[PDB]
């Protein structure tokens, strides 16, 4: 959806789109779509721009323009949240995980699990590291 | 008066197995993504 | 009047307010009343395309537009968009 | 995704009050029991 | 060691809707001090 | 909700609280509300 | 399933040839590139190394001086690490050209070390 973007980037994406709107009617040409992206910082190749417009006369507006970089922001974070996951898990922040706390920290995680499923998810991963635990958790 | 209740008594539900396991698989999820909270009993009881 | 909503920059960042305004209801029946052959194809394509973009904003905005497919299926009867694609 | 959710104190203060009312409504307003219907129906009837 | 997870159920483990729900729970398991729980009950 | 005021005890109170309901029926059905 | 295909064993030489020239495309995106590059490493496994000499000509042509074909390097090191039991002189032919300029240090590093057969 359009929930993974919080508000302040779209507060920056509007006037970045509106300045290169050619007529004030909220539309742009197909070629200026890369030129605004140079001002954003994300500079993809030429090959990453046809499949944008192949997905959607050559007339692009702020409705269709949000759906491009929403597809280009989730993929830059969906494979990245597995890095930011483990930061409160262990003690010092390295990668080794004591299995003693993991038998009872998962029963008050807020998703309201039981003691049955958490025993179904510990021996299939004494001490299991950070990267085999997420390999059976991220599926 | 005796038409508008004989029409009501026909449109009263009984138990429904084909609606039952839909409510089970709906309850197979606990919390939707991006911190959205799932309304539990809004639709909730789908049978009866 | 529809097209100025498509870049107001607040419609794209307050999805709870837009259905509390009930603006998806009010744009719905103006498509219905012209539909009631076809009369005016240059607005039903422009209005229902906004509704499809409205459904793709949040979680519960899809939930709000979900209830009306009982009626939206009853108007299945044209190059461009269509109110059937709002149901899909 | 049950760990990456934000705490309160990073929120914009205009979004705290949006969910504060939705909490304050269903926990404090709706929980009150008021029984005005006893004395609305009789003075409307003694008014001959 | 073990009771810290009962404290750790909010700050990264409770969604911001359900955060203020349990913060607003006091009437008749609460993290609120006795001073700032009074001025609400002067408003209501 | 007006008539719902009644719907280890003894005899006399349990028919005393059968007229008080029956009075509340009398307040409301004598004014044509039965046909409504 | 493709292990044990001594019946028909020459179109797989033509199969494995044309995908490597399809592995780079003049008009292909990175999203489609990840699929064809995944099929190469999987077809490197589950096959006996008799037909591996057919493709082994084009592998060693101009690779170790550059680093627009790092995918071939991982394709190389996985084909001989599981073959520790001849045009193998081509490996010795690229046993010098890599260290000309000496980035992607740990991409072609062990590719020489796994070529040690």
């Amino acid at each position: 959806m359009a929930d993974q973007l919080t508000e302040e980037q779209i507060a920056e994406f509007k006037e970045a789109f509106s300045l290169f709107d050619k007529d004030g009617d909220g539309t742009i040409t197909t070629k200026a779509l890369g030129t605004v992206m140079r001002s954003l910082g994300q500079n993809p190749t030429e090959a990453e721009l046809q499949d944008m417009i192949n997905e959607v006369n050559g007339t692009i507006d702020f409705p269709a323009f949000l759906t491009m970089m929403a597809r280009k922001m989730k993929d830059t974070d969906s494979e990245e949240e597995i890095r930011e996951a483990f930061r409160v898990f262990d003690k010092d922040g390295n990668g080794y995980i004591s299995a003693a706390a993991l038998r009872h920290v998962m029963t008050n995680l807020g998703e309201k699990l039981t003691d049955e499923e958490v025993d179904e998810m510990i021996r299939e991963a004494g001490q299991v590291n950070y990267e085999a635990f997420v390999q059976m958790m991220t599926a | 008066f005796f038409q508008s209740i004989q029409a009501l008594m026909q449109t009263c539900s009984v138990l429904d197995l084909n609606a039952f396991e839909r409510q089970n698989k709906a309850e197979g999820l606990g919390m939707v993504n991006e911190d959205g909270t799932v309304i539990n009993r809004q639709n909730g009881e789908k049978v009866m | 009047s529809i097209g100025n909503i498509m870049n107001n920059k607040v419609f794209y960042q307050h999805p709870n307010l837009m259905r509390a305004l009930g603006m998806h209801e009010t744009v719905m029946e103006v498509m219905v009343n012209v539909l009631g052959e076809i009369r005016f194809p240059k607005m039903v394509t422009s209005c229902c395309r906004f509704l499809c973009y409205f459904c793709r904003i949040s979680r519960q905005n899809q939930r709000s537009m979900f209830d009306h497919l009982s009626y939206l299926l009853e108007n299945s009867g044209m190059q461009g968009s269509t109110p059937l694609d709002v149901a899909a | 995704a049950c760990f990456r959710m934000t705490p309160l104190y990073n929120l914009p203060t205009h979004r705290a009050c949006n969910m504060f009312l939705e909490s304050y409504k269903a926990a404090w307003i709706l929980t009150e029991d008021h029984s005005f219907e006893d004395r609305m129906i009789d003075d409307l009837s003694k008014a001959g | 060691s073990a009771a810290e997870t009962a404290r750790r159920t909010r700050e990264f483990r409770s969604p911001p809707q359900e955060q203020i729900n349990m913060l607003l729970h006091f009437k008749d398991d609460c993290p609120l001090p006795e001073d700032i729980r009074q001025d609400l009950q002067d408003f209501h | 909700k007006s008539c719902h005021l009644e719907e280890e005890v003894s005899f006399e109170e349990k028919e005393m609280e059968k007229q008080r309901l029956l009075y509340q029926q009398s307040r409301l059905h004598t004014r044509g509300a039965a046909e409504m | 399933l493709f292990a044990g295909t001594e019946h028909r064993a020459i179109m797989v030489d033509s199969m494995l040839h044309t995908v490597y020239r399809l592995s780079r495309g003049r008009s292909l995106t990175k999203a489609q590139r990840d699929v064809i590059e995944d099929c190469l490493m999987a077809l490197c496994r589950y096959i006996r190394p008799s037909m591996l000499q057919h493709l082994l000509r084009r592998l060693v042509f101009d690779v170790p001086i550059l680093n627009k074909m790092p995918l071939k390097l991982l394709t190389n090191h996985y084909e001989r690490c599981w073959k520790y039991y001849a045009n193998f002189g081509v490996t010795s032919e690229e046993e010098l050209h890599l260290t000309r300029k000496l980035l992607a240090h740990k991409k072609y590093d062990q590719e020489l070390y796994r070529m040690a057969m």
